[PDB]
């Protein structure tokens, strides 16, 4: 398959993922073309957020489909 | 719209950076030449607020009670972007290899809002 990644407000990338992949799989990838750690990356698919142990599939992820990528810099 | 980096400056903690360091002179170099608008944006990511104490940087709260701003060396990648806790009013700052880098990361960083 092919997805798209939209970071923010800025730019919007491709990835070659397949449904089995899990959600660390992606922001591997988003590492691989961005530099961003995944620890420091969250995947946003319409609302809900994207948990790192489930995988596209279990979220439905349909082909040319658009997730958005918010940085995980702060906490307490 | 009123931070007198000075103020802040004498008012912060480092672990395991000093304050001769070069990524700490770096930081309040880059600090200095951020807009207060910026600086508001740094001080909401740092501690939640941009508000600032009546009696300077030196009441900073804080979660408990007074916890000044402090700023630590994030050792774990030099390519990982800028991080804060907020219940301790704490940066991770990676030992960036320039100034201009440690500018850029910053300025990423705090730009990124609406969450
Ligand atoms: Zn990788
Ligand atoms: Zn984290
Ligand atoms: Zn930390
Ligand atoms: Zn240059
Ligand atoms: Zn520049």
């Amino acid at each position: 398959m092919q997805i798209f990644v939209k970071t923010l407000t800025g730019k919007t990338i491709t990835l070659e993922v397949e449904p089995s992949d899990t959600i660390e799989n992606v922001k591997a990838k988003i590492q691989d073309k961005e530099g961003i750690p995944p620890d420091q990356q969250r995947l946003i698919f319409a609302g809900k957020q994207l948990e790192d142990g489930r995988t596209l599939s279990d979220y439905n992820i349909q082909k040319e489909s658009t997730l958005h990528l918010v940085l995980r810099l702060r906490g307490c | 719209p009123t931070i007198d980096i000075d103020d802040l400056k004498s008012n912060t903690e480092y672990h395991k950076y000093q304050s001769n360091s070069i990524q700490i002179q770096w930081f309040w170099r880059a600090l200095r030449s951020f807009d207060q608008a910026d600086r508001a944006k740094f001080l909401q990511f740092v501690t939640g607020t941009s508000k600032v104490p009546l009696q300077g940087f030196a009441a900073l709260e804080g979660m408990n009670g007074i916890q000044k701003f402090q700023i630590h060396r994030d050792d774990r990648s030099t390519d990982r972007l800028p991080s804060a806790h907020t219940c301790f009013n704490q940066l991770d700052l990676p030992a960036y290899e320039s100034f201009e880098k440690l500018r850029h990361m910053l300025l990423l960083a705090i730009q990124e809002n609406s969450e």
